[PDB]
């Protein structure tokens, strides 16, 4: 793919967990298959680019939950699109704090 | 005095004349508006640009000057320390409507240690330095904007 998604919204729904949407058009790469979702999120405090950590979400979701986060913590929350081919370009990036 | 968590100066609504005033409304990459912006390269500002864009460089001429008078202030209040800005002008849109990120008249900022006891001084510099309307906006930054 090198169409990436669009993030849409990221809302805290607990002192621990993050509701992200996003939308991903097939047809921006040739109706490719995709596999999958690779959502990145890290704390805001980082500047280093290294320090995303990743979930993995099949290619039907236009959400996600990400969970086991650091209660009142802001985080940068970017992804991308696969396939067995690779990887899209990286979406916009979003801040978003826990409760 | 120090600013604490919630707090803004002056003690009125951000878009109040006597504050930073009024949106003008969002300004996108491709607008004629987007040519006001220009990068702030100032050595002595830590950018975070985690969108790789360079987009927190962005802001108008009033931000800008209001913002390297922060440097200056930031590395005499605790010498090693630099002003950081983690927002600048904005088009990733997680900013509310009519929000002054996207009109490159707003930072979100922090010191560059990320030490959170040094916040509500570090407002207290913002305001000093001349910012139209500084806010204890969150736990983890200082929001800073400027009239148009
Ligand atoms: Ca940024
Ligand atoms: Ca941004
Ligand atoms: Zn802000």
């Amino acid at each position: 793919p090198i169409t990436g998604p669009h993030i849409a919204y990221t809302e805290a729904v607990s002192d621990t967990q993050i509701m992200l949407k996003w939308t991903y058009i097939p047809s921006s790469n040739n109706n490719t298959p995709i596999q999958g979702f690779y959502i990145y999120y890290r704390p805001t405090d980082s500047d280093n680019d290294s320090d995303y950590k990743r979930d993995v979400v099949e290619g039907s979701k236009q959400w996600h939950m990400i969970g086991h986060l650091q209660p009142e913590t802001s985080y940068d929350i970017k992804m991308q699109c696969f396939n067995e081919g690779g990887e899209s370009e990286f979406s916009n990036v979003m801040i978003c704090e826990t409760k | 005095t120090p600013l604490a968590y919630k707090q803004f100066i002056p003690n009125v609504a951000e878009k109040t004349l006597g504050a930073s005033g009024r949106y003008e409304g969002k300004i996108t990459r491709n607008s004629e508006r987007f040519k006001e912006l220009t990068p702030n390269y100032n050595p002595d500002i830590i950018f975070k640009d985690e969108e790789n864009t360079g987009a927190d460089r962005l802001m108008t001429q009033r931000c800008k000057d209001k913002l390297n008078a922060l440097a200056i202030s930031v590395m005499n209040q605790w010498p090693g320390v630099k002003l950081r800005v983690t927002e600048g002008w904005d088009e990733d849109g997680h900013h509310s409507e009519e929000s002054l990120h996207y009109e490159g008249r707003a930072v979100d900022i922090t010191t560059s240690d990320r030490d959170r006891s040094k916040y509500g001084m570090l407002a207290r510099l913002a305001v000093e330095a001349g910012f139209d309307w500084v806010y204890y906006e969150s736990k983890a930054h200082i929001h800073c904007s400027v009239k148009a």
